[PDB]
């Protein structure tokens, strides 16, 4: 969706 | 990376691949880096050094593979190159070897978030992890420090952070290593960085989140015992990196 830093999906 | 595993870049998914052209057809790959913002990748300064063209270069982002394409990349041009004024090279070490790249895709735009294309964070003013903690390197660099070839696949390998202490001794690199370097091996010395490495992600957990802790920059031959991989410390530019960065 947006950037949250750092995560992996 | 010597040792590791093959990975696809949904498991780092702010790893950036940097290529340049020639004037001639062929695209070669140069380094690896890291989204940090949308617009903006850190890299080493020393992957550009000798050849400061920007316009030459080309950064994708969703690239699990090296010359063949992954669906959902991005192709980015570099819009500003910033390489660190104070850049040092000895026979050996590099210093403040670290690089910015603004990115601008043909239509006008930085990157998307998706499931193959996210930033990493950065660590407070000089807040690392201790010597100890495993971190992460990811990269297309060689597998074997005699190979003249980069794989196909990328590849990831785990690491420990090892202290100014160890590192700095005589039979490793002595005072080569500064406070602004970062030293990482493996404990029985059996996977690292290497070659075609340079520029990319030492990323290790901080108070939480997954962390660019560190940028591959040198190293005395690849996986040889007391011979460490030498990261940049990021937690020691920020300030650097802060004056140069701006908006979405
Ligand atoms: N031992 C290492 N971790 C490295 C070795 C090198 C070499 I040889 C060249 C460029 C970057 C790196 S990192």
């Amino acid at each position: 969706l947006k950037f949250q830093c750092g995560q992996k999906t | 990376i010597i040792g590791g595993e093959f990975t696809t870049i949904e498991n780092q998914p702010w790893f950036a691949a940097i290529y340049r052209r020639h004037r001639g057809g062929s695209v070669t790959y140069v380094c690896g880096g890291s989204l940090m913002s949308p617009c903006w990748v850190i890299s080493a300064t020393h992957c550009f050094i000798d050849y400061p063209k920007k316009e030459d270069y080309i950064v994708y982002l969703g690239r699990s593979r090296l010359n063949s394409n992954t669906q959902g990349e991005m192709k980015f041009e570099v819009e500003n190159l910033i390489l660190h004024k104070d850049y040092s090279a000895d026979t050996l070490a590099h210093h403040n070897d670290i690089a910015l790249l603004k990115i601008r895709s043909k239509e006008g735009r930085c990157a998307q978030p998706s499931r193959t294309i996210q930033t990493i964070c950065l660590p407070s003013m000089y807040n690392d992890p201790q010597f100890g903690t495993s971190c992460e390197i990811t990269g297309f660099g060689k597998e074997a420090s005699t190979d003249y070839l980069y794989p196909e696949q990328l590849k990831m390998t785990v690491v420990k952070l090892i202290s100014h202490r160890e590192c700095q001794q005589p039979h490793y690199y002595g005072s080569e290593v500064t406070t602004k370097m970062l030293c990482a091996a493996d404990p029985q010395w059996k996977t690292d960085s290497c070659q075609g490495d340079s520029g990319g992600p030492l990323v290790c957990s901080l108070q939480g989140r997954m962390t660019l802790t560190g940028i591959v920059s040198w190293g005395r031959g690849c996986a040889l015992k007391d011979k460490p991989g030498v990261y940049t410390r990021v937690s020691h530019f920020l300030p650097w990196i802060r004056s140069h960065t701006k908006e979405e």
